[PDB]
C-alpha cells in the first residue's frame, strides 16, 4: 500500500532554516509526481509547488520561489522540502502529496492533477519566543473534583497522567490557553468519588517534553 | 449576558476574499437570526444582509448579490459572512447583530419587531493594492509665523505609511494636556498620512527639549524625531 | 374586544406573592408569581393564536424568538438585585455553618430584598406589559375560515405538544406521597431536634438545627400549597380539553376556549414549575440537615 | 483563480449535505474533493468530476453542473464532520488550486447545559506571590459559552483568558477560562464569580479566599 | 427605502430637549428603529417598532411617528448621550439607513488660533513638500481654509482633517495639509492659507516666503 511518512514537528526562530522529510513507500517512487501543500493554523490548504520525482525539477507556486526549496534522495525514495529564512507566516502545517497521473489536453481540460495520498503532515513553528517549563500546581477540591493547573509553558504539547497511569478513568485534561503573555496554560481536573479522600495519593505527572521538565505533584485537601 | 465576538481585522488585495466570523453566545441562537451592516471610513451604516439560523436563509443586498454569501454553523452557533473579488469601495467597518429568525418570510413578521439588538465589536477589513510601509516622520518647527506672542504651536507629520493605525506620544511629558492628533486621511497613493501638534508657551521653546514618539506597529516601525526651531 | 382574565398588574388589591428557591447550596432565586402567570398566559395566548391557522403554523420559532427576548428582559432586571440576592447567600453561608446578630443579619438582607423587587416594579411591570400587547395583538387577528364553524387543531396542536407532557410528568409522580415522606422526614428532625435540645449544651448546633427546620417547614409550605393547585388544575385541564378538542365553534366561544384553557395552563405551569423547584430546595437543606445531625459525634 | 466554498454547513443525520465550488467557467475544469478531519491529513474522495477513488463510500457523490461543482454527501453520517476542499488545476499557471473549505457538522446532538467547576488559588501559588483562579466549563452544546467573570458581584474584565470551546470525545464541548489576580486582589474581596451563560441559561460557581 | 435625517451636526447643551426627525421615500407603517453609535464603537439599539424602547435605555428616550416621517426625542440630554443617531427602515427586508445626526456640545463661540509650518529640511530632500496650515482650539466646527501660492488660489491639492472635539474645553482643531512635489515647490516663494471662521471678524492670512 501507498504511503507518506513525514518528519515530526519543527519549532525555529525567525530566519532559521527547515527542511521537511517525506518517505514514500509501497509505489515506484520516481514513477509518481510529488507535491507540497501547506496549511496556517486555522485557515484553507495552500498548494506549495510540485518536483518530477525523475529529474528532480521542481515548479513552484505564485510568490513560493526563493526561501522553498523541493528536493529528493530517490536512494532512500524520500521528498525534502526546504524553508530557509523563516517568518512567523511559515508557522503551518506543510504536507507531500503524490499526484495521480493527468492528461493535457489543446484546449486544457484534463483528466486529473489530484493527489490521491498524502503525507500525515509536518507542522513547522515560528516563534522568536523561548521555549519555558511549566509551574504546576494542585488544585484541592455528590461527589468532589481535583486537579492540576498547568501555567505559563511553550511550546506544545503539554501532557499530564494522574497516579503515574493506573488512573485514567474520569480524567478530562482540558484544551490549553494561550495568553497575551504568549505562554501556554492549561489544567487537567479528575472526578473524586465523595469518600476517596484519603485512600490513594493523588499524584498528577506533567511531562513538557521541549522543556525536558518533570513534574510529580501531589494533590492532598487543605490542612488548615 | 449575551454576546457576538467577531473575527480580527483584516488586510485584503483588491480582488481576494475574505471570511468574517461572528460567534454568538448565551442565548439560544438556533431560533434568532443575525444580519450584517458595514460603516466605510467616514460614512453612515449601509445594510449587507441577512441570515438565520433556524431555516438557513438569507436575504443579500441587491448591490452586493453574488458577490456575498453567508452561512451560520448551529453547532458552535457562529455566522459566516464572505465578501468575495474585494474592492476598494469594501474598505469599511464590518458588524453583526442578532435579529429575527424569519426577516424576508413569506408574508408578515409582526411576531418580532425589535430591531438589531445585540451587536459585534465589528472587523475592519482594508482592500487596498498597497504593500505594508513604515511611517516617515517630518517635523513641523515652530517658526516667526507660527509664533506670535507666548503661546507657539509645533508638531509632527506622519505620512505615507500603510497600513493603520499609528500612535503618537510626545515623551509623555506633554501629552497630558494640550495634544491634538488628527485622523488619517488616505492619499490617492494609498498610503496615509496624518498631523500631530502640540501647544506650549513661548517661554519653554528655548529650554525645553521636545522629541518624537511614532509607533507603527504592524511594521515594527518606532521612531525618534527631534523638533528643533529653526533660524529663519 | 374580549374578557381577559389576566389583565392587571398593577393592582395592589392582591399581594404580589414571592417565590425563594435555593436549589443548589449556595445559590439563590426568586419568582413574582403573579409576573411568572401573567407571562406564561400571554405565551399560550401568542402559540394558541398562531397554531389555530396552518398558514401561520411555521411562525412558531418567530414567537419564541419574542418570548425569549422578554424573557432576556425581565432577567435583566432581575439581576438588579443581585446585590441584595448575594448579601444574603453569604448570609445564609455564615447562618448553616453570634447567633442574635447573625438572625439580625438574615432579617435585614431578606427584608432588603424584597423592597428591591418593589424598587423595580415599574421595569418588571413594562416588560410583562409588551408580552401582554403581544399576545392580545396576536389572539386578536386570530381568524377562521368559516366563523359559524371555527377549527380547532390549533387548541389541539399547542395542548399536545406543550402541555399534555406536563400531565403525564405529573401523574406519573405520585406528589401526594412526596408531601408525606416530606412531613416525616420534618417530624424526625423536630423529635431529634426536641430530644437532642433538652440538655447537653453546645450553643452552635442546636441554633443552626432549629434554622434549617424552620426553612423547611416554609419550604415545604410552597410545596403544599403548589402541589395543591397541581391536582386542581390537572383533573381540571384534563376533563376541559377534552370538549374543546374535536369539534368546531363560533368565533366569539371559540376564543372564550382559549381563554379560558391558557389561564388553566398559566396557573397549572406556574405552581408546577415552581414545584419542582422547591422539591430541591427542600431537599437540599435536609440534605444539610443529615450533615449537621452526623457530625454531632463526642470523639 | 477563485474557488468559491460556502464557509459552513449543517446538516441533520441521514439527510444530504451538498457543498458547493464555484469559478469562473468552471464547468471545463475536472474537479477534485477532499476530506479533512480535525487534527489529521486530507483525504481524497471525490478525484474526477464524479469519479470515486477505491474504499469512497457511495454516499460520496460529486458531479459538475453549470459554472459550479457539487460534492454532496448523502445519507449523512457523524464521521462526515470534516472540513471538506475542491481542487482544480489551471492549464493556464499549471498551478494546483485548493477551494476556500467548507466546514461539515452533523447537528444531532441534543441540548447540554455547561458543567462549571470553579478553583481558587493553591497553598503554593500563593507562596509564590501569585493568584490564579480556574474556570472549568465542561460538556456543553451548542459550541458556545459566554464567561464573565465577578468580584463582589463586581464585573472583572482585566485578566480573562478564555479558551474557544473544543469539542470533545463524547461530542459535546469544553471551554477553560483563567484570571489572574495578585494574592492582596484575592484577599482584598469577599467572594469571585465564574458566571457563565449558554442558551440563555446562567450557570454560577463562587469561591471565597477561605481561612 | 431612502431614508433622510433632518439635521446632520446638532449643537445642543446638557438638560436640552433634543428632536430628530426621521423622513423616508416609501410607506413605513411602525417598523423603524433607532440607534445610537458614539464614534469607535459598534451600535447600540434604542428603540424599535413606535416607541418600544428595548429594555435598559435611559427613559427618557422616545419615538414618535408613522408613515413617511418619524421622530426621536431625548427629553433632557446627559453627557454620554452626545453620540451620532441613526434610524433604520424594516417593513421589506430590505433594510435602509439615515445620513446619522451627530450631537455636539454648544460651547462658546472662539476663534481658531492659525499657524502655519512650512515643508521640513528632510522632507525637501526626499523630492516631497507638504505645507501644513493648523487650525487650533475653536466652536463652531464650520471654518473655511483657502490656499494661495504667489497670491494664486489652489484647488484638489490640499486635505483636510479634523480632530473630533476636545475632552476639557470641547473645542475643533483642523489641519490642512497643501501636497506638491519639491520639482514645483522651487517654482514658487510665497505660501498662504486664509481662515474664514465666524469668530474671526475679518479673515486671518498666515503666511512665509520660501
Amino acid at each position: 500500500e501507498v504511503q507518506l511518512v513525514q518528519s515530526g514537528s519543527d519549532l525555529k526562530k525567525p530566519g532559521a532554516s527547515v527542511k521537511v522529510s517525506c518517505k514514500a513507500s509501497g509505489y515506484t517512487f520516481t514513477s509518481y509526481a510529488m507535491n507540497w501543500v501547506r496549511q496556517a493554523p486555522g485557515q484553507g490548504l495552500e498548494w506549495v509547488g510540485w518536483i518530477n520525482t525523475n529529474t528532480g525539477n521542481p515548479t513552484y507556486a505564485q510568490g513560493f520561489t526563493g526561501r522553498f526549496v523541493f528536493s529528493l534522495d530517490t536512494s532512500v525514495s524520500t521528498a525534502y522540502l526546504q524553508i530557509s529564512s523563516l517568518k512567523a507566516e511559515d508557522t503551518a502545517v506543510y504536507y507531500c502529496a503524490r499526484e495521480s497521473p493527468n492528461y493535457y489536453d489543446s484546449s486544457g481540460y484534463y483528466s486529473g492533477y489530484y493527489f490521491d495520498y498524502w503525507g500525515q503532515g509536518t507542522l513547522v513553528t515560528v516563534s522568536s519566543a523561548s521555549t519555558k517549563g511549566p509551574s504546576v500546581f494542585p488544585l484541592a477540591p455528590g461527589t468532589a473534583a481535583l486537579g492540576c493547573l498547568v501555567k505559563d509553558y511553550f511550546p506544545e504539547p503539554v501532557t499530564v497522567s494522574w497516579n503515574s497511569g493506573a488512573l485514567t478513568s474520569g480524567v478530562h485534561t482540558f484544551p490549553a490557553v494561550l495568553q497575551s503573555s504568549g505562554l501556554y496554560s492549561l489544567s487537567s481536573v479528575v472526578t473524586v468519588p465523595s469518600s476517596s479522600l484519603g485512600t490513594q495519593t493523588y499524584i498528577c505527572n506533567v511531562n513538557h517534553k521541549p522543556s525536558n521538565t518533570k513534574v510529580d505533584k501531589k494533590v492532598e485537601p487543605k490542612s488548615c | 449576558q449575551v454576546q457576538l465576538v467577531q473575527s480580527g481585522a483584516e488586510v485584503k488585495k483588491p480582488g481576494a476574499s475574505v471570511r468574517v466570523s461572528c460567534k454568538a453566545s448565551g442565548y439560544t441562537f438556533t431560533s434568532y437570526g443575525i444580519s450584517w451592516v458595514r460603516q466605510a471610513p467616514g460614512q453612515g451604516l449601509e445594510w449587507m444582509g441577512w441570515i438565520s439560523g433556524y431555516d438557513g436563509n438569507t436575504n443579500y443586498a441587491q448591490k452586493l448579490q453574488g458577490r456575498v454569501t453567508m452561512t451560520t454553523d448551529t453547532s458552535t452557533s457562529t455566522a459566516y459572512m464572505e465578501l468575495r473579488s474585494l474592492r476598494s469601495d469594501d474598505t469599511a467597518v464590518y458588524y453583526c447583530a442578532r435579529d429575527g429568525p424569519q426577516v424576508g418570510d413569506f408574508d408578515w413578521q409582526v411576531y418580532y419587531y425589535y430591531g438589531m439588538d445585540v451587536w459585534g465589536q465589528g472587523t475592519t477589513v482594508t482592500v487596498s493594492s498597497a504593500s505594508t510601509k513604515g511611517p516617515s516622520v517630518f517635523p513641523l518647527a515652530p517658526s516667526s509665523k507660527s509664533t506670535s506672542g507666548g503661546t507657539a504651536a509645533l508638531g509632527c507629520l506622519v505620512k505615507d505609511y500603510f497600513p493603520e493605525p499609528v500612535t503618537v506620544s510626545w515623551n509623555s511629558g506633554a501629552l497630558t494636556s494640550g495634544v491634538h492628533t488628527f485622523p488619517a486621511v488616505l492619499q490617492s497613493s494609498g498610503l496615509y498620512s496624518l498631523s500631530s501638534v502640540v501647544t506650549v508657551p513661548s517661554s519653554s521653546l528655548g529650554t525645553q527639549t521636545y522629541i518624537c514618539n511614532v509607533n507603527h506597529k504592524p511594521s515594527n516601525t518606532k521612531v525618534d524625531k527631534k523638533v528643533e526651531p529653526k533660524s529663519c | 374586544f374580549l374578557q381577559y382574565h389576566f389583565k392587571e398588574l398593577s393592582n395592589y388589591n392582591i399581594a404580589n406573592s414571592i417565590d425563594i428557591l435555593q436549589e443548589k447550596e449556595g445559590h439563590l432565586d426568586f419568582v413574582i408569581i403573579p409576573h411568572y402567570t401573567f407571562l406564561d398566559y400571554y405565551k399560550h395566548l401568542s402559540y394558541n393564536s398562531i397554531y389555530h391557522k396552518s398558514s401561520t403554523y411555521g411562525k412558531c420559532i418567530a414567537v419564541d424568538a419574542f418570548i425569549k427576548k422578554i424573557n432576556e428582559a425581565y432577567d435583566k432586571v432581575k439581576s438588579k438585585c443581585n446585590d441584595i440576592k448575594n448579601d444574603l447567600i453569604a448570609t445564609i453561608k455564615k447562618l448553616e455553618h453570634t447567633f442574635k446578630k447573625m438572625m439580625d443579619e438574615y432579617n435585614t438582607k431578606k427584608k432588603k430584598l424584597i423592597k428591591c423587587i418593589k424598587n423595580h416594579e415599574n421595569d418588571f411591570n413594562k416588560i410583562c406589559m409588551d408580552m401582554k400587547n403581544y399576545g392580545t395583538n396576536l389572539f386578536e387577528q386570530l381568524s377562521c375560515y368559516n366563523n359559524n364553524f371555527c377549527n380547532t387543531n390549533g387548541i389541539r396542536y399547542h395542548y399536545d405538544e406543550y402541555i399534555h407532557k406536563l400531565i403525564l410528568s405529573v401523574k406519573s409522580k405520585n406528589l401526594n406521597k412526596d408531601l408525606s415522606d416530606m412531613t416525616n422526614i420534618l417530624q424526625q428532625s423536630e423529635l431529634l431536634l426536641t430530644n437532642l435540645n433538652k440538655k447537653m449544651g453546645s450553643y452552635i448546633y442546636i441554633d443552626t438545627i432549629k434554622f434549617i427546620h424552620k426553612e423547611m417547614k416554609h419550604i415545604f409550605n410552597r410545596i403544599e400549597y403548589h402541589t395543591k393547585i397541581i391536582n386542581d388544575k390537572t383533573k381540571i385541564i384534563q376533563d376541559k380539553i377534552k370538549l374543546n378538542i374535536w369539534r368546531t365553534f363560533q368565533k366569539d366561544e371559540l376564543l372564550k376556549r382559549i381563554l379560558d384553557m391558557s389561564n388553566e395552563y398559566s396557573l397549572f405551569i406556574t405552581s408546577d414549575h415552581l414545584r419542582q423547584m422547591l422539591y430541591n430546595t427542600f431537599y437540599s437543606k435536609e440534605k444539610h440537615l443529615n450533615n449537621i445531625f452526623h457530625h454531632l459525634i463526642y470523639v | 483563480y477563485e474557488l468559491t466554498q460556502p464557509p459552513s454547513v449543517s446538516v441533520a443525520p441521514g439527510q444530504t449535505a451538498t457543498i458547493t465550488c464555484g469559478g469562473k467557467n468552471i464547468g471545463s475544469k475536472s474537479v477534485h474533493w477532499y476530506q479533512q478531519k480535525p487534527g489529521q491529513a486530507p483525504v481524497l474522495v471525490v478525484y474526477d468530476d464524479s469519479d470515486r477513488p477505491s474504499g469512497i463510500p457511495e454516499r460520496f457523490s460529486g458531479s459538475n453542473s453549470g459554472n459550479t461543482a457539487t460534492l454532496t454527501i448523502s445519507r449523512v453520517e457523524a464521521g462526515d464532520e470534516a472540513d471538506y476542499y475542491c481542487q482544480v488545476w489551471d492549464s493556464s499557471s499549471d498551478h494546483r488550486v485548493f477551494g476556500g473549505g467548507t466546514k461539515l457538522t452533523v447537528l444531532g446532538q441534543p441540548k447540554a447545559a455547561p458543567s462549571v467547576t470553579l478553583f481558587p488559588p493553591s497553598s503554593e501559588e500563593l507562596q509564590a506571590n501569585k493568584a490564579t483562579l480556574v474556570c472549568l466549563i465542561s460538556d456543553f452544546y451548542p459550541g458556545a459559552v459566554t464567561v464573565a467573570w465577578k468580584a463582589d458581584s463586581s464585573p472583572v474584565k482585566a485578566g480573562v483568558e478564555t479558551t474557544t470551546p473544543s469539542k470533545q470525545s463524547n461530542n459535546k464541548y469544553a471551554a477553560s477560562s483563567y484570571l489572574s489576580l495578585t494574592p492582596e486582589q484575592w484577599k482584598s474581596h469577599r467572594s469571585y464569580s465564574c458566571q457563565v451563560t449558554h442558551e440563555g441559561s446562567t450557570v454560577e460557581k463562587t469561591v471565597a479566599p477561605t481561612e | 427605502i431612502r431614508m433622510t435625517q433632518s439635521p446632520s451636526t446638532l449643537s445642543a447643551s446638557v438638560g436640552d430637549r433634543v428632536t430628530i426627525t426621521c423622513r423616508a421615500s416609501q410607506s413605513i407603517n411602525t417598523w423603524l428603529a433607532w440607534y445610537q453609535q458614539k464614534p469607535g464603537k459598534a451600535p447600540n439599539l434604542l428603540i424599535s417598532k413606535a416607541s418600544s424602547l428595548e429594555s435598559g435605555v435611559p427613559s427618557r428616550f422616545s419615538g414618535s411617528g408613522s408613515g413617511t416621517e418619524f421622530t426621536l426625542t431625548i427629553s433632557s440630554l446627559q453627557p454620554d448621550d452626545f453620540a451620532t443617531y441613526f434610524c433604520q427602515q424594516y417593513n421589506s427586508y430590505l433594510y435602509t439607513f439615515g445620513q446619522g445626526t451627530k450631537v455636539e456640545i454648544r460651547r462658546t463661540v472662539a476663534a481658531p488660533s492659525v499657524f502655519i509650518f512650512p515643508p521640513s529640511d528632510e522632507q525637501l530632500k526626499s523630492g516631497t513638500a507638504s505645507v501644513v496650515c493648523l487650525l487650533n482650539n475653536f466652536y463652531p466646527r464650520e471654518a473655511k481654509v483657502q490656499w494661495k501660492v504667489d497670491n494664486a488660489l489652489q484647488s484638489g491639492n490640499s486635505q483636510e482633517s479634523v480632530t473630533e472635539q476636545d475632552s476639557k474645553d470641547s473645542t475643533y482643531s483642523l489641519s490642512s495639509t497643501l501636497t506638491l512635489s519639491k520639482a514645483d515647490y522651487e517654482k514658487h516663494k510665497v505660501y498662504a492659507c486664509e481662515v474664514t471662521h465666524q469668530g474671526l471678524s475679518s479673515p486671518v492670512t498666515k503666511s512665509f516666503n520660501r
